[PDB]
């Protein structure tokens, strides 16, 4: 039970995450859109980084906001499902279907670099679809990205979920390149929805990490050179030989027949 | 002041037609909708002024919903009735000052 049917013109549905993100059909246009909910005392903190880029297909756009009393009440239009839960289901993707896919991810992480921010979290589990049919995909929010104070993406807190930490945060004395650091998740997720597994895995963090700072990992011979080649491009490369998130779209696999 | 209608029981793969009808001051703009709880109450199907639906994810492709603007009533078509179906259809009329009106409850039930 909730003590409200309505916010503004939307009427409340069901969470679908605590009592953090509400299902929402507003009553006289009929949508259906999700409805995150802040506190009025850290909500623009929050959402500073999403009015920080101009607004691209997949990277989740903010639709409406609404301010209570307590709360404030942020819109966005729904999802079905996220890339993580679509890898597992289907094991592994089809190059052909990868390849969409992963253009759309790198498109959005390339918005954000070239706009002025770095990611610093980037998981497959971050991307959802925006349509029922699974085509399209979109970078779920910029909450917890951070704003570049100028050029310089230099970092020196250690951040990441453990499978997509880079070599360089591990064995860090001080700064490294937030850009890179993205750039190699980019290569992680490529690895992952392509093979079906984790590049690097084992046990416990800091086997994981061994394997990571070394660089052991293996690629299918099944996959085509060109996916191979753009693997190692990213995975297989310090920072200042890697590829960028913009050049990634270069690559001559999208450009594949299939 | 919503009257309804068309409760009843069905072989599992059937169909049943509810119908509920408001002759009141009601807005124009007014949001339309079905509810069911047998359990607590979610909303099954739901229809603008517009003619724009929802549809909760199990009952997607199975049931349908419309309204008639001029009769001012608004219909609940269900195809291949599942057991998990049966409760109670509550009739909803929203407007946004503010007004949410109830219907009486109509019984279906699948077996």
């Amino acid at each position: 039970s909730h003590c409200v049917s309505c916010i503004g013109k939307y009427l409340l549905l069901e969470p679908l995450e605590g009592d953090h993100v509400f299902r929402a059909v507003h009553l006289h246009s009929g949508e259906e859109l999700v409805c995150k909910v802040f506190d009025i005392s850290c909500y623009q903190e929050s959402l500073a980084p999403c009015f920080c880029l101009s607004a691209h297909s997949n990277i989740n756009q903010i639709t409406e906001i609404i301010l209570g009393e307590t709360k404030a009440y942020v819109f966005f239009e729904r999802s079905y499902g996220d890339m993580h839960s679509f890898v597992r289901t289907c094991k592994k993707l089809r190059e052909e279907e990868a390849a969409r896919l992963f253009y759309q991810i790198a498109s959005a992480v390339a918005h954000c670099h070239d706009g002025g921010l770095v990611l610093r979290d980037l998981k497959l589990r971050k991307f959802i679809f925006k349509d029922e049919e699974r085509t399209r995909v979109k970078l779920e929010s910029l909450e917890d990205a951070y704003i570049l104070r100028g050029d310089d993406d230099s970092l020196s807190d250690k951040h990441g979920c453990p499978a997509y930490v880079s070599p360089e945060i591990l064995n860090t004395s001080g700064s490294y390149s937030g850009k890179a650091a993205d750039v190699w998740s980019l290569g992680v997720m490529l690895y992952t929805m392509l093979v079906g597994r984790y590049p690097f895995h084992d046990i416990e963090p800091s086997s994981l990490f061994s394997k990571i700072r070394r660089g052991q990992f293996n690629i299918p011979e099944t996959l085509s050179p060109k996916a191979k080649c753009l693997i190692r491009s990213i995975l297989r490369r310090e920072p200042s030989e890697r590829l960028t998130s913009q050049e990634i779209l270069d690559h001559p696999w999208f450009s594949t027949d299939f | 002041q919503l009257q309804e209608s068309g409760g009843g029981l069905v072989q599992a793969g059937g169909s049943l037609r509810l119908s509920c009808a408001a002759s009141g001051n009601i807005s124009a703009q007014a949001y339309m909708g079905w509810y069911r709880q047998a359990k607590e109450r979610e909303l099954v199907a739901g229809i603008s002024y517009g003619a724009t639906t929802y549809y909760a994810d199990s009952v997607k492709g199975r049931f349908t919903i419309s309204r008639d603007n001029a009769k001012n009533t608004v219909y609940l078509q269900m195809n291949s009735l599942k057991p998990e179906d049966t409760a109670v259809y509550y009739c909803a009329v929203i407007s946004a000052g503010y007004h949410f009106y109830w219907g009486q409850g109509t019984q279906v039930t699948v077996s």
